[PDB]
RNA sequence: AUAGGUUUGGUCCUAGCCUUUCUAUUAGCUCUUAGUAAGAUUACACAUGCAAGCAUCCCCGUUCCAGUGAGUUCACCCUCUAAAUCACCAGAUCAAAAGGGACAAGCAUCAAGCACGCAGCAAUGCAGCUCAAAACGCUUAGCCUAGCCACACCCCCACGGGAAACAGCAGUGAUUAACCUUUAGCAAUAAACGAAAGUUUAACUAAGCUAUACUAACCCAGGGUUGGUCAAUUUCGUGCCAGCCACCGCGGUACAC
RNA sequence: CCCCACUAUGCUUAGCCCUAAACCUCAACAGUUAAUCAACAAAACUGCUCGCCAGAACACUACGAGCCACAGCUUAAAACUCAAA
RNA sequence: GAGGAGACAAGUCGUAACAUGGUAAGUGUACUGGAAAGUGCACUUGGACGAACC
């Protein structure tokens, strides 16, 4: 089979290059004011309007500074669970604003964000927040960051440290000035023409718009009718929209745009590349699926050869089961692929296999559906929904079929419920811990 | 299989979409179907297996082709 | 279908295939679909010239007269076709479109001459 | 059917199953081009955009077209006669309601229905009516296709209630093996309106996607099969194991894997 | 299975039960022997009418229905299975 | 809950049927019994009685 894949275009020529707005990802530790800082910059108050006051979604916003420049802020979840989301944000970011609470100093997720920033090789700007409250010690914060290699200017370190108070909106002007200065120094540019290149930041299924993916353009302009391919999925761009939902004619580099029309839902963080036409896009998708199938086939050949050698050794020499009580079968349903992946990572961290197995019957994005209920009935399982809805008909059917649907709106609440179920299945409290 | 044939034919138990449970034969030399996996099933009885009248279609969903 | 109101009309039902228009003159109840039921088919009209450069038109003149007597209306294209055939006076819009074409041709001739 | 394979130690007969033929859907593998035709699995739920105006005001239209097949012997002939057109009229055309006749499949392990008739002006009287030549009943199905019948989210209906309705076009969630564009235009035909030039129309026209089909082509060909029915296997590996078969069957050192 | 004893029962009366290899496994009526006929059996047919049958087994079964029947009789399926019977 | 059927399949107890199958076989019906089955009453040949006298 000839290689028909679609490959990211080679680096554009300096003549083609053109100035582009910067992408800044706000990363930090739980409840250290990332979303509050973002709210201050956006002039909108969303921190109050949240479920559990926790950012559980890597959200993009195209803020316009008073100077007239434009910055794409990616506000990332701060909880320990969303490591994949934080890593993807670090990957797509041009600059990383590490928000550290002066009161609490460095933390585990702060170190994780610094490590991701180093891995992505992205300049880091420190925002020491909560400076108003007593014991606020930006000097201590800088001294401790010295350990993790984030050296401030005062100590002859390239990283710029800015004391701010997102609650009181003080010094944010200087933070924005520093962001603009760092963007200028980086001199970010990209080709605004040719086939589009972008990255998927989120994916979900909307009952009115179909398979919708929030992406960030990286090269070229996206327009209605362009044929996109990302991972194993492809789209004919049907509707581009913004954070507000206003249809936008074009998507210039470093703009966050929600794209509709995906024939299949791509995975978060995958690369979107434009192709010539629908037949070419389908060819690319088929080739990629075939490559994945070949990899899986090699692995399956290894396993099957193990089994067949066992059987041959056995033979040449001569010449349904009831599921145990200690097996929790779970369906996972998420509002976005990011949430689904976070829950799956939490599950994969499982280590209490001996006392009770945790089988993942099926996972998906969208409201708990009849097929999910059927899987749960078939495997005497439990459906866990993360910020998804369970219609009245589905509730009636689940009650009839004996399935348990447990919707949740907070990741740690869902994890507490899951550990509760594991303990219940135990013959006591479970020994597996999420962190 | 029933006499005079001798073999250990590979089969699985599936909850078909219609709500019935049935035994599906797994063609091809070797496979990997584990529990919880989705397969497509066609008709056509396996001649030497009594009571088995469904063949798992290769190359669809979770049942990859036979490996050369 | 119990059609509330309506009346007969002699009109051109469109058939043929894509890019190949062809018309069946049908005395059909006006409310019925264009290509749907019809009381009687009164002829045909091939809008595309044949090899002889002709636009064949068949008119079952006797039946057309019968249906006009019975009270069938006439669609504007059918009125124009009958006017061309001479069965009816030339349609006022046929005459006026000819005049408009003449005026436009005169304007374009003047523009071409002024070169 | 021009038939063929298969019961047995063997033959004849009877019989079932299967093969060969032709379509359509789905799947697997594979695919270059142009013209044309056709296109959700579902009467489950729907974001978004559009789909009905015209016009010197009143009127007229939005009851049409387009859609689906949930329901289902309201569809066909005759009688009678509404509405509508024939500038007013005329009977003519068209065609409701009403009456008469006809009108799907399976089950009789659905055999009885329970007032299902008649006379009289009425009063009231008679005790009858349908049915093994299939009544009554249950299940299934749109049909008899220039098209026709039915439905229009459900409660047959729709005052009212449940509730907030794409079974109009494009599109989407769910669901299924089943999965097309959130295109342009009123240039043509049709409809609505106007006295008219004209205006509106997701009807329709012209385009978009799709090997689902037909036609045509390219100096870039795959799929299946190769024991018999049935066209066509060399050498290896395996050795009643791995596996194959539409039927008969093959594999214990293979023209069947 | 052979021997001995004995009871229901075999008999009568009056009611039930309604089954048989209830088979001459060959329906009733009329007619023919003419040009034959898978095999066996009790030669082969023509006209007419009624009854019944449509692979095997499930099955003189299940459910429903009727019956003086109560471990019953009549009517009588389907699922699963096979390539035979 | 349990039964029935069919299939797969080996053992187990017997040998009920197929030859006069070693008590001829079977139908209906009744009693009895580890289990095919035994016997009773009537019925069929889908058994024979060898086919002159002997
Ligand atoms: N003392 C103090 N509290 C602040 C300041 N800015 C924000 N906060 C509060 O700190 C808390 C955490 O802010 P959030 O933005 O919700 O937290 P976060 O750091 O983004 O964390 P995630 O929920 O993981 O996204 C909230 O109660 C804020 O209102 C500040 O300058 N000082
Ligand atoms: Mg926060
Ligand atoms: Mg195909
Ligand atoms: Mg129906
Ligand atoms: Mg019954
Ligand atoms: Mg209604
Ligand atoms: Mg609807
Ligand atoms: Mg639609
Ligand atoms: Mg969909
Ligand atoms: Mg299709
Ligand atoms: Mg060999
Ligand atoms: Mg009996
Ligand atoms: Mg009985
Ligand atoms: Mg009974
Ligand atoms: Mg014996
Ligand atoms: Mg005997
Ligand atoms: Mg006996
Ligand atoms: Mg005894
Ligand atoms: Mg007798």
């Amino acid at each position: 089979r000839k290689n028909k894949d679609a490959v990211r275009r080679p680096q554009a020529d300096p003549a083609l290059l053109t100035p582009r707005s910067p992408v800044v990802t706000i990363m930090g530790h739980v409840d250290h004011g990332k979303t509050t800082l973002l709210d201050k910059f956006r002039k909108t108050q969303v921190a109050a309007v949240e479920t559990g006051g926790i950012t559980q979604h890597i959200g993009a916003f195209l803020v316009s500074l008073p100077s007239g420049e434009k910055i794409t802020f990616l506000d990332t979840p701060g909880h320990a669970a969303f490591s994949a989301m934080r890593a993807r944000g670090a990957q797509v970011t041009d600059i990383v604003v590490l928000v550290v609470a002066a009161d609490d100093g460095v933390m585990k997720q702060t170190v994780e964000s610094i490590q991701h920033a180093k891995d992505a090789q992205v300049p880091i700007i420190l925002a020491v927040n909560k400076c108003d409250k007593a014991e606020a010690d930006p000097e201590k914060v800088k001294k401790e960051l010295l350990a993790y290699d984030v050296v401030c200017e005062d100590y002859g370190g390239d990283v710029q440290a800015v004391p701010v108070s997102a609650l009181t909106g003080d010094n944010l002007m200087a933070l924005a000035e520093a962001t603009v200065a760092l963007a200028e120094m980086l001199e970010l540019k990209a080709d605004p023409n040719g086939p589009v290149e972008g990255t998927v930041i989120e994916s979900f299924t909307d009952k009115g718009r179909g398979l919708v993916t929030t992406a960030i353009i990286q090269r070229g302009t996206l327009r209605k009718g362009s044929v996109l391919v990302a991972g194993k999925c492809w789209a004919k761009v049907r509707l581009m929209f913004d954070e507000n939902g206003k249809t936008i004619d074009e998507a210039y580099p470093s703009m966050p745009v929600g794209i509709t029309g995906w024939r299949d839902l791509p995975s978060a963080g995958e690369e979107i590349l434009e192709v010539e036409s629908e037949p070419r896009a389908r060819e690319v998708v088929d080739w990629r699926k075939y490559e994945q199938e070949q990899e899986k086939g090699q692995e399956d050949l290894k396993i099957i050869e193990e089994k067949r050698k066992e059987h041959k050794e056995a033979h040449q020499k001569a010449r349904k089961r009831e599921r145990d009580s200690n097996v929790l079968s779970v369906i996972i349903k998420g509002d976005v692929d990011g949430s689904v992946e976070a829950i799956l990572n939490i599950i994969d961290t499982y280590d209490a296999s001996h006392e009770c197995e945790l089988e993942l019957v099926h996972f998906g994005v969208g409201d708990v559906s009849a097929n999910d209920v059927n899987l749960a009935e078939t495997f005497d399982g439990v459906i866990y929904g993360f910020n998804v809805n369970a219609g009245n008909v589905i509730q009636q059917s689940a009650a009839k079929k004996g399935v348990k649907i447990k919707l949740h709106k907070i990741i740690y609440r869902l994890v507490e419920d899951l550990q509760e179920e594991l303990s219940s299945r135990l013959p006591a409290k479970t020994s597996w811990d999420p962190g | 299989p029933k006499k005079p044939n001798s073999a250990n034919r590979k089969c699985c138990r599936v909850r078909l979409s219609t709500g019935r449970e049935a035994v599906c034969f797994i063609p091809g030399e070797g496979h990997t179907l584990q529990e919880h996996q989705i397969v497509l099933v066609e008709g056509g009885r396996t001649q030497d297996l009594p009571g088995v009248k469904l063949t798992v279609v290769r190359g669809k969903y979770d049942c990859g082709h036979v490996q050369k | 279908k119990a059609y509330r109101g309506g009346h007969l009309t002699i009109r051109l039902a469109l058939g043929g295939c894509t890019n190949r228009p062809f018309y069946r003159i049908v005395a059909a109840h006006n409310k019925c679909p264009r290509d749907g039921r019809f009381v009687e088919q009164l002829g045909s009209y091939d809008p595309l010239p044949n090899s002889h450069g002709e636009k064949l038109v068949a008119l079952n003149l006797d039946r057309i007269r019968h249906w006009i007597g019975c009270g069938a209306h006439l669609s504007k294209p059918m009125e124009k076709l009958l006017g061309l055939a001479g069965f009816f006076p030339l349609h006022p819009m046929m005459i006026t479109n000819a005049e408009r074409l003449r005026r436009k041709r005169a304007r374009e001739v003047l523009l071409a001459s002024q070169k």
